[PDB]
RNA sequence: AGUGAUCUAGAAAG
RNA sequence: GUAUGUCUAAAGUUAUGUGCUCUUAUUUACUAACAAAAUCAACAUGCUAUUGAAC
């Protein structure tokens, strides 16, 4: 059995159809977020270390 | 510009001038029909007037 | 610029039409939008697939989770969570504290279903049909009053035209089989001529 | 929209063998090629990433239409 | 089928074959498609595989990147309050420029209509604009979709994007205020181009000085080397990764700030039904894009040099070196890396390397990539546009060494952040056996020879420069110039696209874009044009091109009806006004001779002729070369000081009387100093990047791109063509003797107009009805046009033509002419 | 022949002067160059309503239209002309005529669109008047509505900043 | 102290 | 690229039940298929502030 054809481009007759037919993260970003995270704590603690 | 006036031009309105004078031939369509009857004479013309007034009816 | 209620339903209506591909038709019903703002108006707001559904307590942290490993990036945040954006975002901050004539034309517009060469070819039908039947009837008339006019057969477009009553027009006559057909063949002229005198008398 | 339609069976060259030619000179039907052939028959250091430390049958992913597309959209 | 037909047109398209005026449109259509569902499967293939840049990558980019603004003791740029002192002039900087798009327009559709509503409210209610600004800003993380088109350059298309117009305030607010703060605060080193403080002519120019007064560099007794590398960093903006964007961002700008670029830049791309989020590169349609670029430019330029030898070329923070010069020799020859620059992606650097340290350098690479066959010669990159004798030549030794100091260079930068490629890389040795060091830079091709080089040093034309040592103020080397081919092949696409968008025009139009054209050409490219022969061909062809667009449009193409008054004739007297190239002769030499070495101008060709011979001025002969507008600059400037200083010294105005005549002088011009908007342009910090990135916001972007007539002043003048043409053309009384002057009865020229002097154009209604444009300009019709002419375009010595009487009139028509 | 012909044949005893004679007397008898109204193609100005059968007709929809020029003349100068269509859907004819002092048209018969000399020549006078020429205390207190505002806005924005810095 | 090298060219329909 | 469509003049009846005279476009002027991608030429040589009745 084939369905019938509704497009989103075209309405050859102006059917007015119903809408409804009309209508996980890789874990590299995680580990590239937490090194960039633990990178700028390193910067925080030794720029505040050395300011005495 | 469309057919009427083209139709309408002074080469196409001499012509039917020139037409009318040398060989009588004269499309009594194009001309606004005479109002009052009795100002026409000839037999001939008034009953081609007569036929425009049958074809307008129709 | 607010979005009233009629611009929703009008805006649902059309797309249930045109689809979401068409927006400049769809702005020509929205008076007072374009179809950019259409656009934007559906695939944000009244789009029937979004999930506006209040959040899970496993979508809030997952919600927070990727807010940290993809931060600011709120519509990638919110392809994830495959919710819309403006929603991810405020819910990331509370878990960090005369327009009757418009509709008119809207349904005037949508419940249309022929376009308009249809429609002109459907009202030159009609015309055409005034003409007939006023010949039809004049042609009675006159035969009331006794002066018998003939129906005046359509004019030829071409000149080979084909008259249809004239002839059987490309006669293509069942291949003679085995069995007799003449009895039957000479009861059938019976029927049509009988037929054709009745028609001719009770009309 | 119903002047514009799809092709549902091919005119029937049989129709057009139903008639004699009439006698039109085509320029591309006067004599040419006559006759038939027949056969025979320390600065270096100072840097943080320094060392000192094919065809597939898809023409969109195709090598060729990756450098196509870095020469002519820019 | 659909792919392979895009490739063969477009291939057609960039040589110049036959191709249909809709088949070109086509094919733009069909390869925005094929660019956006690559750009798509390369964003999914990010998400699905992960990020190109490693964690470990990250963490030491981020090191650097705190290690340069630490010891630079960086001051990061604020959020800025409403009680911050520059504020309305930043806002009327930035609705200016948002201003001066529309005022150059007439095709305002309802975003460019709403645009102007929104530029208008902003303009009276400054505060109200800052406050909506500003809480923008700080709260919105969420953005309208970016529509994308291409704009179709006839070598290649190109990407515009178009961002929503209230975002585009908000935008071109923050590029204003982060570039003037940066300046402030000294974010970028000097080695960072374009800037402010030089045009790109200018640039070369200073390139060129800079390279000839580094100590010892032409000496080659000893064994030395220099080595050009010339390369770009290929796909540096679209592999931009937004979390490392935005912790480098955070180092340098308010965190409100940076999530707020950071979420400008994911947004969804569209184009008719094509839909997608740019999850991944910078979009460089974005106002503030060049201020993202720049910095991320300054991270790989950090990579590049390293830290120390960064130290060296930016000098100490609290006083820092200007461009190209150090605090002392000693500093300059401690390192091989002498020299520096980046133009945007172009990274540019100089080598000077002792006759060990190039050994060990080639051994090294040799060590790794041995060659027993000397196949190294082959793919070599080298200069196409010079003859075989001064294009580098191809030794061993050098050949070597110029792959080595590519091997080293590349290895600097990760893949996954720019592509560096050999492919794009132009490297230049001058050694022993190499006398000429070449490189191509903002579309000057460049090639440096030494006096001790030069067999026999000749007097030159211009377009050679001859480069000073400043030490001495003695010349030492001479620079000869030429246009890039691709700058050429751009000027042609320029010229095409002219005749193609010009069919059934009025001609006085078509020839305002060809003026406009060749000014934009000669005034930028100046001297370098004088040795471009396939130019000079170009040039002759597109302005024949241009009258042939005339003459179709008056379907006669024969030369005796359009004699060159009809061209060239000023637009008050009747003519088209047409500024000439192309009537010069075209030097000519021998083929071979040529490509092998410099021949000489031994015979000349003839440009365009016509049987009215007549010596038609030039456009080069009115326009000052750029080493001369350079040399008069210098002296210009410094005279200004010296009269700047007595002023000062006695307290009183350093008059306009005091400084006149040398007040249309100089780069900048002298009259810069006068202006009356000299006070807000003072904040207009990041001009001239900002004028060279519009080409990726806006389509029909202007010709004049690298020079602001605010900051720069009038940088050329052509008033003297227009009376040179009428004492060529044999005077007034031989230009109207084409024409049907006399056929008017009156007496003389003088005192006749064209206008009609109403006073309608002045309506207060008129004002209301047309207040997008101003509307100076006035084009001739081309029924009067061709009237006028009426007696050259209809003369008798026609070379065909059939003879034919108009009716009831004695007047003869010599074929068929239009509007006649 | 082709449309940009040249010339056209005029017979070896034509005069064009008596030609033109001729034909003006013959011009006062021709029906079609007499009749009241000039047929034109023309697009619809702006949306406008049938009243008949109440279709709406869009702006820029292309008609067969009927031009009458009119008697009367604006300020006695200007020519002013009706235009008048026919319904597409009912056959009904809709009017409207042009209206040359506001550079505009106004309706007439059929239709409703969608959303005197010597008076004239004062209105004009007094406009341009308007054109050259071109409360106290409530302004005042509107001044110190506009002070109070524009300094709160700092603080509010402020806050905002920090909340910003607390939510972070 | 002067040798020469010389493209074109218009009509219809859309 | 100046759309295009229909209509009619038919035939009478097919057998039964010349003056005068304005005109410096004083025209109801008509057509839009055609093209639209416009920016070189700008901008003067130097910035402003003013008046209440009476007890
Ligand atoms: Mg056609
Ligand atoms: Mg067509
Ligand atoms: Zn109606």
């Amino acid at each position: 059995k084939i369905p019938a054809a509704v497009s989103n481009w075209k309405n050859p007759n102006g059917y007015t159809v119903a809408l409804e037919r009309r209508v996980t993260i890789n874990d590299g970003f995680m580990k590239l977020s937490e090194a960039l995270e633990n990178a700028d704590k390193k910067a925080r603690q030794e720029i505040r270390s050395k300011m005495e | 510009s469309r057919n009427v006036d083209k139709a309408n031009s002074v080469l196409v309105r001499f012509q039917e001038q020139q037409a009318e004078s040398a060989g009588g031939y004269k499309d009594y369509s194009r001309y606004q029909r005479p109002r009052n009857v009795s100002k026409v004479k000839s037999i001939k013309e008034a009953n081609e007037w007569k036929r425009q007034v049958s074809k307008e009816i129709k | 610029g607010v979005w009233t209620n009629v611009e929703d339903q009008i805006l649902k209506a059309a797309v249930q039409k045109y689809g979401t591909h068409q927006w400049s038709k769809v702005a020509s019903l929205l008076q007072k939008k374009t179809a950019r703002q259409s656009e934007l108006r559906w695939n944000e707001y009244l789009n029937p697939k979004l999930n506006f559904t209040e959040f899970s307590k496993e979508e809030d942290a997952q919600l927070l989770d990727l807010a940290r490993e993809l931060p600011n990036q709120w519509r990638t945040i919110a392809d994830m969570m495959a919710r819309p954006a403006q929603v991810c975002v405020e819910r990331y901050n509370r878990l960090l504290e005369e327009e009757k004539e418009m509709l008119a034309e809207a349904r005037a517009r949508l419940l249309n279903t022929q376009g308009k060469k249809a429609t002109r070819k459907i009202r030159e039908r009609m015309l055409e049909e005034s003409k007939r039947i006023a010949e039809l009837q004049k042609r009675r008339e006159l035969k009331q009053a006794g002066i018998n006019v003939a129906i005046k057969k359509p004019k030829k477009k071409y000149g080979t035209d084909i008259d249809y009553n004239e002839d059987i027009v490309y006669e293509q006559a069942p291949m003679p089989g085995i069995y007799d057909t003449s009895t039957e063949d000479r009861q059938i002229k019976k029927k049509f001529e009988q037929f054709e005198r009745k028609v001719n008398r009770k009309g | 929209t119903t002047s514009h339609r799809p092709q549902l069976e091919a005119r029937s060259g049989a129709k057009a063998a139903a008639y004699t030619p009439t006698g039109i000179e085509h320029a591309r039907l006067l004599p040419g090629h006559t006759t038939l052939k027949y056969r025979k028959f320390s600065w270096r250091k100072g840097t943080a990433f320094g060392r000192h430390k094919g065809y597939i049958n898809d023409m969109t992913k195709s090598e060729y239409h990756q450098e196509f597309l870095h020469k002519h959209v820019r | 089928a659909w792919v392979s037909a895009a490739h063969y047109n477009r291939e057609r398209i960039k040589r110049g074959a036959h191709v249909e005026k809709t088949m070109v449109k086509k094919n733009l259509g069909r390869l925005t498609r094929l660019w956006i569902k690559n750009e798509q499967e390369r964003q999914r293939q990010i998400q699905k595989n992960g990020p190109e840049i490693t964690p470990e990558e990250a963490t030491t980019i981020f090191s650097v990147m705190v290690e340069w603004l630490e010891s630079r003791s960086f001051s990061p740029i604020p959020f800025p309050p409403l009680t911050y002192k520059n504020d309305t002039k930043i806002l009327v900087l930035a609705l200016e420029d948002l201003k001066d798009v529309y005022a150059s327009k007439v095709r305002l559709n309802a975003s460019e209509r709403e645009e102007l509503a929104l530029i208008e409210e902003a303009y009276d209610n400054p505060h109200d604009t800052l406050n909506r600004i500003k809480k923008y800003l700080l709260t919105q993380r969420v953005f309208k979709p970016v529509d994308i088109t291409m704009m179709e350059n006839y070598q290649n298309i190109s990407p515009v994007y178009s961002v929503d117009p209230l975002e585009k305030i908000t935008d071109a607010y923050l590029d204003q205020y982060l570039w003037y703060e940066a300046d402030q605060r000294k974010l970028f080193p000097n080695w960072i181009k374009p800037s402010d403080s030089e045009i790109p002519p200018l640039l070369v120019y200073k390139w060129t000085q800079g390279i000839n007064n580094l100590s010892e560099i032409w000496d080659v007794s000893r064994g030395q080397s220099a080595v050009l590398l010339e390369t770009t960093l290929g796909e540096m903006a679209e592999k931009i990764d937004f979390t490392l964007l935005n912790r480098l961002l955070r180092l340098i700008v308010d965190p409100n700030i940076a999530d707020y670029i950071t979420a400008k830049n994911n947004v969804v791309i569209n184009f008719k039904d094509m839909s997608h989020v740019n999850k991944y590169g910078l979009i460089r349609g974005l106002k503030f894009a060049s201020f993202i670029f720049q910095y991320y430019g300054l991270v790989i330029d950090l990579l590049l040099l390293g830290q120390e030898r960064a130290t060296d070329l930016a000098g100490p923070a609290n006083n820092p070196n200007e461009f190209m010069q150090f605090k002392s020799k000693e500093v300059e020859k401690a390192h091989p890396i002498r020299l520096y620059t980046r133009y945007l992606d172009r990274i540019y650097m100089l080598f000077h390397f002792e006759e060990d340290e190039g050994e060990e350098l080639t051994d090294e690479y040799l060590a790794e990539n041995p060659d027993p066959n000397f196949e190294n010669s082959i793919g070599y990159n080298n200069r196409k546009c010079w003859p075989k004798d001064s294009r580098m030549r191809l030794i061993r030794q050098d050949v070597n060494l110029g792959r080595a100091v590519f091997w080293e260079i590349q290895s600097r930068v990760p893949t996954s952040l720019t592509s560096i490629k050999w492919e794009n890389a132009f490297v230049s040795v001058y050694s022993k056996n190499n006398p000429n060091l070449l490189f191509s830079m903002c579309g000057f091709e460049v090639r440096i020879l030494p006096r001790q080089r030069m067999e026999e040093v000749v007097s030159n034309d211009e377009g050679v420069w001859d480069l000073v040592d400043e030490r001495t103020k003695q010349r030492t080397a001479k620079a000869y110039l030429k246009v890039s081919e691709e700058e050429i092949k751009k000027f042609d696409s320029r010229i095409r696209g002219i005749l193609m968008a010009s069919g059934s025009t009025t001609f006085t139009k078509v020839a305002a874009k060809w003026n406009t054209s060749l000014i934009s050409l000669f005034t930028y490219f100046r001297e370098a044009i004088v040795a471009t022969e396939p130019l000079l061909d170009i040039l002759v062809k597109g302005e024949t091109r241009i009258q042939n667009r005339v003459k179709l449009g008056l379907n006669s193409k024969m030369p005796t009806r359009f004699p060159p008054a009809v061209f060239y004739t000023p637009k008050e007297l009747g003519g088209l006004g047409m500024i000439s190239a192309s009537h010069i002769l075209i030097p000519a030499s021998d083929l071979s001779w040529s490509k092998q070495t410099d021949t000489g101008i031994t015979h000349f060709r003839a440009g365009m002729t016509h049987e009215d011979e007549k010596l038609i001025p030039t456009i080069f002969r009115y326009i000052t070369t750029w080493e001369n507008e350079f040399l008069d600059s210098q002296r210009v400037w410094a005279e200004y000081a010296t009269k700047r200083q007595e002023a000062i010294q006695q307290n009183r105005r350093l008059a306009f009387e005091e400084l006149e005549g040398s007040w249309d002088r100089g780069i900048p011009r002298i009259s810069t100093l006068f202006q009356r908007d000299r006070h807000t342009l003072a904040y207009d910090r990041g001009h001239r990047i900002r004028r060279e990135f519009k080409q990726y916001s806006l389509e029909r972007n202007s010709p004049f791109w690298w020079t602001n007539s605010h900051h720069d002043g009038k940088l050329w003048n052509l008033n003297a063509y227009r009376t040179d043409v009428i004492q060529a053309l044999g005077g007034i009384e031989t230009i109207l003797e084409h024409t049907l002057f006399k056929g008017t009865g009156f007496n003389s020229w003088e005192g006749l107009f064209w206008e009609k002097a109403s006073g309608f154009e002045d309506s207060m209604q008129f004002k209301k009805l047309t207040h997008a444009q101003r509307t100076g300009l006035s084009q001739i019709p081309n029924r009067r046009f061709t009237l006028w002419w009426s007696p050259t375009i209809n003369r008798a010595n026609v070379y065909v033509g059939f003879l034919v009487q108009l009716d009831l009139t004695g007047i003869f028509l010599h074929g068929k002419i239009p509007t006649l | 022949s082709e449309r940009k012909a040249i010339n056209k044949y005029y017979p070896p005893d034509y005069n064009p002067l008596e030609a033109e004679k001729l034909s003006r007397k013959m011009a006062k008898k021709l029906k079609t160059m007499n009749k009241s109204h000039a047929s034109i193609r023309l697009m619809t100005p702006f949306s406008m309503r049938c009243l008949e059968c109440n279709e709406y007709i869009p702006k820029s929809r292309k008609f067969n239209g009927k031009k009458e020029l009119l008697k009367e003349k604006y300020l006695d100068s200007i020519k002013i002309y009706r235009l008048t269509i026919s319904c597409p859907r009912c056959a009904n004819s809709i009017a409207f005529r042009t209206d040359p002092g506001n550079s505009d048209y106004v309706m007439e018969v059929g239709g409703v669109r969608n959303y005197s000399i010597d008076e004239t020549l004062q209105r004009l006078v007094r406009e341009k008047e308007m054109e050259q020429n071109e409360d106290k205390m409530d302004l005042l207190e509107k001044r110190l509505a506009k002070i109070q505002q524009e300094q709160e806005d700092d603080e509010e924005l402020e806050n905002l900043r920090k909340k910003n810095l607390e939510m972070s």
